[PDB]
């Protein structure tokens, strides 16, 4: 089966070069063209240009036409996408694409790259169950991770042992342009007492890993 | 009731002025201007349809 | 350049229920070819050649239209029909795509659950205090969420996020969050989140005092 | 958005550098005027030019405008502004509003630049009180330019008219005539009220398909004012 | 030795609108060239031979002409069409550039909003000044900006500077600078600026008292 | 694909000499005219002159003869321009392109000459969000960038992360022969004081980097 | 001013291939609506306001478009469709017509049969003799018929005439006229027809010789 | 509605007078420039000159100044131009036209001037139908209208009874100065000997009509 | 004084077919004006302010252009288009008309039929001898008709006539009076009229014998 595998996402300093890469298999090379699609928090879809692998011919969208550049690698089976000088307009997720006439029929699974000087872990705080988060039953409780940045951050809860209902509230931008999520669970009210709820924060653009304790309050 | 077309030029309108003339034995005749609100981001409706 | 006006840009339509959305395109071209995107994946090749079905698309889609006009039809919908799509073409250069048409899954009202949370004494620490206010598992997704601090109305603090609709249910969850510095918050006593919601006869208050224990 | 203009009364030099006897080129297109009723409201109005100009020399300080009409009065605008050309998307252009028109005019206008016939000219001669936006002259309205009497006029047996019309309240008195190829009936009224009256007017002929005529006597326009016609039709 | 006047140097077009721009050579050419170029970066080729469109150019433009006058088109103005475009001839040496037309696009009119900035105390401990109106996404550009101290009118003391339009709402902000001594800056109370604009039907006034938070 | 690559930007003493270079790749390097363009802050285009790569062979625009010279390298597929003696009237971006017939179909990306006597790193002063603001309402807040030289600054708002609502102003020559310029956000005033805002001043030609705070005014 | 620009001008169709036709405005309208006309009647309002039925007009047929581009399109061809299929706007004066879409029936293909007729004595009493060839009943409507008078090719004095579609079995018929004076006529024996088309591996020849009953 | 009606045509012998008027009405006389242009047979248009009847400024064209003069009556709204002393090279069609800004929008309908010293009638003979004039069951048949002069003749057939195929060729200039003309129809060979055929011509400058009955040639 | 180079001066095209003809000034004028004329009557206002459709004029007519460089585009032909079309100015004195592009129909190749008529005797009783040929019918324009008398090719005795485009299907017909003294013509037998035309694989000659019937 044909396969698109990207590169990992990318934190670039603005001013700094990048250059992403797809990974093509399971077809003969020579035999598709290559396109490369941005698609930013706005979520419409961008075309970037296409690169034809046997002979090198392109073709832009004259919005990036000066700012990508298409390449190939025929013995890695390999098409990149290169930016000479990343601006935080460019922070957004990056598809390729394989075509044969006019449409795509097979996507890579998307890079994402932030054009900034840093990244910053996130602080995490408890929503703590109580009364005033219980009903039927069931008791909410989660953790509030905020002032991170960039996406995303994942987490799980008790390591994965926990089954319970879950929501996952997406991200926030802040006027600070750091973000903020909430993950919480539902689980028995009559369970607070007797077991404990660890949220397994984790932020791989910073390298952070998290465990917090969530406590009941003790005002009911 | 009005209808907008839906082209580029929605994206600078401001209001639409409305003239009734009655023809009766002494005509009569008023004006009313609607100013819009906001600008017209998208050319139609984007529940369908045109503004 | 080739634009493509795709309508509605928003639907939901009910499980059954017949769905058509249309992709116009600013001058003619000889295909239309449509992409399913559903949260957090790539695009996926859907309809191609204006009216084939991609591999492991259901005959309930159908694709139709010519020239500039063109449009994609679902017989009876499913919930795992709700998704943003896409019409794309490349008649001439540059390819583009559609504005997308975002379709989500009607079900009957379901009023939230409102829950409460107060900002931790961790938080308090560093100087700032975010209240939490949950709405859990409701339908349809527009709702008001007020605040009040000792009965006063609060607008411009708080900020909402919204969960993608729940693959068994098709419920939304909602949190608004009331961001005060340390001091402001301590200088009050009592916080309420205030919901206006269709599935509830009045509006639901959910409250809180400070300096409980 | 662009540089103002404050105008003034200024002397003229005099109605030869503007009227010659040669043609200029139709295309020198860089003044604009035209006709326009001031007042908003349905009353009367005063008639008013709009006189526009666009500005290749760079730089300026005041234009000039001389209107003549056959009357001899100059404007002068000054630039409170300038920029050292063009900078919204359109030319650059100027309006100045004043030169209250008369009827049945011809009016010649001329324009240059300070510092520097005219490139900047146009000419046109006003309509009379028939015009839509004349009719709005006060003159006019006093000679009834406004009035719409919507006259209806019925052929009720041999020698009798059915006349209908819409009084005006700028006057009581009205002159019905019925005429085919000679006048055969004539009527004076009077009417206090604004309303939609009735006059039988005895007619000598065969009245079907003649002329009626309504003169108004409004004491402003004396023997001249406009007259409104209609015709003698057959009843429902 | 032949030269390209352009026309007009600068422009703002409405959304939709039909657009030409003019080259005229000094003396007659085989062909013009245009390019365009968005603030920031290199020119790039945009329509060559006179009538032949770059690969990627939206058929939305056209150029013509022959002799010593040529023009380039738009059909109907995009917003993404804003940029300097200018034309170039190499029928003699030397190679050379016409001076530009600035294509603008048009918006609904939009009034700034203003916010004065005092001077910082590290700024006036080095016995300085500076005092910073702030004019925020506003449309038309024109603007005028009074400063007035305890209500004497200033002048040769302020400049100004101006953002490009913004990709996304087409709007300018401005920045005023009144620059003062330390010791002419406090003898003085009131700190005003005044903005006249053709979406303020009256002129906004921003104030601070010198010393006050 | 045709990419010209041009060397960084460059600070020279006046009266200095000075060479930048323009790297070919993607075609045949002898086959193509290479023609050098200055572009002032008045933004008007001036061809300073081609050179034919197969030979050698240049042409000057009159108005520039002997300030600059054109060389290439064939080996190296480079092409070359020197200036003898970079003055404060040669300031501006330079550019390297490629010509087919008469146009040009590839540019290089610029290269920026500053003639400057000394370097001077700027001072960063607060501007600083008002008490006296609407309840909701927007503040906005920034960094004053003073009497730096050459240019440019760059400035960044939390490390990259906040770019919405940044308005960085073009820089102003000030009669000291001084740039200053001012670097503004607008955020929702029940942000101030809950949220950090920090500018990253970065000013290369003086190896300056500065990070400033910007809090509220301290009422006492 | 608007224009309307229809394609194709000539089309056919086999009972039940799809068939999509275009009407193309020189500038934006409001509507396009569509008329029928059969040989010798009035047009049928067919399709109007850009996409609804007349009544009792087949649901096969739909209309679709905006701004300058629309199209009629029949899903299913049926052979009472065959017809000549006009659009019109009127959102400027003048109204105005497109110059129309003849649909036509596509069958399989026929070969003429081919007959040929001597002038009549009662004609040749006039001093003038028509020599008539007759290709009755083939498909498609494109044939080449030479005459030949003692095996020389003639040409400049013949005509063809070709009839419309047959209503029951949609084969074509043309005749060719070839004129001479009586003394031509009566100068020459062999009168030959040559008749090329699809339908035939070879051309057929029908002759007759002068006066052999 | 707006109407430009011009005088009639003109036979006048070479150095009189002769004055062509343009009678307007639907407009505002004295709003509008008249101009005058004159078409030869060469098909170019020559302006003339135009006048303002306002106050009877004019400008010429300087072929024209000092042999045509224009005037206005502005009690009758017409407008005229006169040739004091016409030459042979004035004959033309000569038109008015009315013009605001510098295009024309409505123009008269043309006069017809013909200078000719002298006039003289044409002879017309047959050109009479035969086998060497027949083809496809159609006799050509006509008749040549030989030295007149000046233009024009008309030619009719069977007083306007004859449905047939028409040619009426241009008249040529001979080289005696003299015109020519053939007018030629088409009908069936069949008809040569019950239908007659005549042709009418008309030559009203020397007040000559002749009808020519055509027939074909029988042998003694 | 601006003077109007037209080009080209006379064209052909098919119906259907898109049309361009320019205007070019020796100096730079702020508008052209277009008007159209078919042979015997008035000119008619086609296209003003150089883009600008008079009252009437289908919008398949543009005109474009700036400076000294002004066309007129048809974007398909039709039959009524044929005419001679005029570009005019006055932006200066004199006012100036071009030079005229003549605008035909171009149609398939069609052969003459060749005509030849002997003098009548009535122009013999007086002197002088017409032998005329005819070619009826014709397209293209171009012909050759070269005259023999007793096999001696002639030359500077025959003039020739060609009408205009016939309405119903765009030929030519072209008159040859080949004229002689009545001593040459009675001294002579053989007159012939040879006819070398596109539609005519080998020149076709008429002839007639003096003296016969
Ligand atoms: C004079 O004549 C005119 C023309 O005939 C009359 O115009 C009619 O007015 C009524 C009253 O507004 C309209 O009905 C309403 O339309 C609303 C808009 O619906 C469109 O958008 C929906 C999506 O957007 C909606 O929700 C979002 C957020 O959720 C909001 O931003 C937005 O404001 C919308 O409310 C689409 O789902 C929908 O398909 C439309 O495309 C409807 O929202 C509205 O429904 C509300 O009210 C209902 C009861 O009326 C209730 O059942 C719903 O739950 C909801 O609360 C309602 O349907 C007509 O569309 C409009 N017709 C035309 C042709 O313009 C006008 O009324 C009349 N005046 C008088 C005095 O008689
Ligand atoms: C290269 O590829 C092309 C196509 O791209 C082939 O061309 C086709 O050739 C086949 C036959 O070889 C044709 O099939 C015939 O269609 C006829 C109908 O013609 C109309 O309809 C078709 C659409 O189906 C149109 O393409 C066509 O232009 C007409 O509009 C039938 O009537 C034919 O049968 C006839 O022929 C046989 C003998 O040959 C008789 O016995 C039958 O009774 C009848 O008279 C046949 O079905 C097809 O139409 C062609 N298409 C096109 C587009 O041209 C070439 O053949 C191929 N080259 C090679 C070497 O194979
Ligand atoms: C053949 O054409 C296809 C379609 O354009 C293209 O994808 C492919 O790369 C081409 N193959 C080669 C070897 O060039
Ligand atoms: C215009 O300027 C002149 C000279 O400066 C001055 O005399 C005149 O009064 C001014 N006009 C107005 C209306 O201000
Ligand atoms: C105005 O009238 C004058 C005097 O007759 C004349 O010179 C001029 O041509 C007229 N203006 C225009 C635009 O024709
Ligand atoms: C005066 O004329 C110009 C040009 O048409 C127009 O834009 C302007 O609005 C007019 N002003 C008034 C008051 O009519
Ligand atoms: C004129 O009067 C008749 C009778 O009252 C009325 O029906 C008609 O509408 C009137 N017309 C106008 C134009 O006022
Ligand atoms: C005139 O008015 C009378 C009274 O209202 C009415 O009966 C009659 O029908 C009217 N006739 C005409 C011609 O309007």
């Amino acid at each position: 089966e044909v396969q698109l595998q990207q590169s990992g996402p990318e934190l670039v300093k603005p001013g700094a070069s990048v250059k992403i890469s797809c990974k093509t298999s399971g077809y003969t090379f020579t035999e598709y063209t290559i396109h490369w699609v941005k698609q930013n928090h706005g979520k419409s879809l961008d075309w970037i240009g296409g690169i034809n692998p046997n002979n090198g011919g392109t073709t832009y969208n004259q919005e990036f036409k000066g700012k990508a550049t298409l390449t190939v690698d025929k013995s890695s089976s390999t098409a990149y996408m290169e930016f000479r000088s990343l601006t935080s307009e460019d922070s957004a997720v990056y598809y390729c694409a394989r075509s044969y006439y006019g449409y795509v029929d097979y996507w890579g699974q998307g890079t994402t790259l932030t054009a900034a000087a840093s990244t910053k872990g996130p602080s995490v705080f408890p929503l703590a169950p109580s009364s005033k988060s219980t009903s039927g039953g069931t008791a909410a409780l989660g953790c509030l991770v905020k002032d991170y940045f960039p996406e995303p951050v994942t987490v799980s809860w008790n390591s994965g042992a926990l089954t319970s209902g879950v929501h996952t509230f997406p991200a926030v931008l802040q006027s600070s342009g750091l973000y903020s999520l909430s993950s919480v669970v539902t689980v028995p009210s009559s369970s607070l007492g007797t077991q404990t709820y660890i949220c397994n924060v984790n932020h791989k653009p910073s390298n952070t890993k998290v465990d917090k304790k969530a406590e009941p309050k003790s005002c009911d | 009731s009005w209808i907008l077309r839906a082209d580029a030029s929605i994206r600078l309108l401001k209001a639409t002025k409305i003239c009734v003339m009655g023809k009766s034995h002494f005509q009569s005749y008023s004006c009313i201007r609607c100013n819009y609100t906001q600008a017209f981001q998208t050319q139609t409706r984007p529940s369908g349809g045109k503004w | 350049q080739i634009v493509l006006t795709q309508s509605p840009a928003i639907m939901s339509a009910s499980p059954g229920e017949k769905v058509t959305m249309t992709c116009s395109a600013s001058s003619s071209i000889y295909y239309i070819h449509w992409y399913q995107q559903k949260s957090g994946t790539s695009p996926k090749r859907w309809i191609y050649d204006t009216s084939k079905l991609a591999s492991g698309v259901p005959a309930r889609f159908s694709g139709s239209g010519s020239g500039t006009s063109y449009s994609l039809t679902i017989s009876s919908m499913e919930a795992e029909d709700a998704a943003t799509y896409y019409c794309q073409q490349w008649s001439s250069n540059p390819f583009t795509f559609g504005s997308g048409t975002k379709l989500e899954i009607k079900r009957t009202v379901a009023a939230p659950s409102v829950f409460i949370f107060p900002p931790s004494d961790e938080q308090l620490k560093s100087g700032t205090a975010s209240v939490v206010c949950l709405l859990n598992n409701f339908y349809p997704r527009e709702a008001k969420v007020q605040w009040k601090v000792d009965n006063a109305l609060q607008s411009g603090n708080s900020q909402e996020s919204v969960t993608e609709q729940d693959s068994k249910d098709s419920t939304y969850s909602l949190s608004s969050t009331l961001t005060l510095s340390k001091a402001d918050y301590e200088k009050h006593k009592v916080y309420a989140c205030e919901v206006t919601h269709q599935g509830l006869s009045s509006p639901v208050t959910k409250s809180f005092n400070r300096g409980e224990c | 958005p662009e540089p103002t203009i404050q105008c003034g009364s200024e002397p003229g030099p005099s109605p030869e550098w503007m009227v010659r006897h040669t043609l200029t080129p139709g295309d020198l297109r860089d003044l604009r005027v035209e006709t326009i009723k001031s007042n908003v409201d349905l009353e009367d109005s005063p008639i008013l030019m709009n006189i526009s100009w666009i500005l290749s020399i760079r730089l300026l300080k005041a234009t000039k405008i001389c209107v003549m009409g056959k009357s001899y009065s100059c404007i002068r605008c000054n630039y409170t502004q300038a920029f050292q050309t063009r900078p919204s998307g359109g030319k650059w252009t100027f309006s100045y509003v004043g030169f209250p028109v008369e009827l049945n005019t011809v009016y010649f206008i001329g324009a240059h630049n300070i510092p520097n016939g005219p490139s900047m000219a146009v000419n046109f001669t006003s309509p009379g009180c028939l015009d839509h936006v004349m009719k709005y002259k006060k003159k006019c309205i006093e000679a009834g330019s406004l009035w719409k009497p919507n006259i209806t006029a019925c052929k009720r047996s041999a020698n009798t008219v059915e006349v209908n019309f819409t009084t005006s309240p700028l006057g009581d008195r009205y002159m019905a005539l019925i005429q085919s190829t000679a006048v055969i009936g004539t009527s004076y009224v009077s009417e206090k009220e604004l309303t939609r009256t009735s006059v039988v007017v005895h007619v000598t002929g065969e009245s079907e398909g003649a002329v009626v005529q309504l003169t108004p006597y409004f004491h402003t326009c004396g023997n001249d004012c406009i007259r409104q016609r209609g015709t003698v039709v057959q009843c429902p």
